[PDB]
């Protein structure tokens, strides 16, 4: 910006004036600023569907921690979407838990998640994206966190 | 030295003069000459602090300088020329960061 002095008492407003900036903060773009959170038009079908054209995948072992919390703050949190399938429910403890998730990315498609959290005791889980948009699988195993 | 601190937009910001308050902090400048040639300020106090000091030294981007004097640190929030805080101190070091101390 053109930086100008005031008088608030009665100003001026005048041509002249200098330019310093400022570095402003960072816009970083979600994936909940475009999605709408839902559940499905089909979601036996579907939910395999996504699957089929749609499917990334990633796996962690995990060997320190046995706890879904972690991951589950970054997830319901980041996606905004719905855990589900009647799989969501956890008390203040859980044997074991699946979100499979849901909401429509921008552009039209959709993106879609399931989280086969698995607990033998170590967690050891299957975190599938799928979707109904491209960039979207690889995104939400990203924007999850 | 007297305590200053450069915005590298060109302001040094010093306060003071030697013993003068520390109501006085500013140059933008203005203008353009020659290598040897001598140059202009501009006149815009701020400030008119009491603790007397002996070190300014800018936020890591300049911003948020901590000063020390009388040996308490009051560090400017400065455009702001608002407090941004103070304490006493021994010895410092900013968390070059810009963001810890």
């Amino acid at each position: 910006f053109t930086v100008k002095d005031c008088d608030p008492n009665t100003g001026e407003i005048d041509e002249e004036g200098y330019e310093d900036e400022y570095v402003l903060e960072d816009l970083e773009v979600t994936v909940a600023d475009h999605i709408q959170k839902v559940m499905k038009v089909n979601f036996e079908a579907a939910w395999d569907e996504v699957g089929d054209e749609f499917e990334k995948e990633e796996t962690f072992t995990l060997s320190t921690i046995k706890t879904l919390e972690e991951a589950v703050g970054n997830i319901v949190k980041f996606l905004g979407m719905h855990p589900c399938e009647r799989s969501d429910k956890v008390p203040e403890n859980k044997n074991t838990h699946t979100l499979l998730l849901a909401g429509v990315f921008r552009g039209g498609h959709d993106i879609l998640v399931r989280s086969r959290l698995l607990l033998l005791d170590t967690v050891t889980m299957q975190v599938t994206a799928r979707s109904s948009e491209e960039l979207p699988v690889d995104i939400i195993l990203a924007s999850v966190g | 030295e007297p305590a200053m601190s450069m915005d590298a937009n060109g302001k040094i910001i010093w306060a003071k003069h030697s013993e003068v308050q520390q109501a006085n902090l500013k140059a933008m400048g203005d203008t353009e000459i020659k290598d040897g040639e001598r140059l202009p300020l501009a006149v815009k106090d701020m400030g008119s602090c009491e603790i007397y000091p002996q070190t300014i030294q800018h936020n890591p981007n300049g911003r948020f300088v901590v000063v020390c004097g009388d040996g308490e640190y009051i560090i400017y929030t400065a455009m702001a020329l608002r407090n941004k805080s103070f304490g006493s101190a021994q010895e410092f070091a900013w968390a070059h960061d810009s963001s810890e101390y």
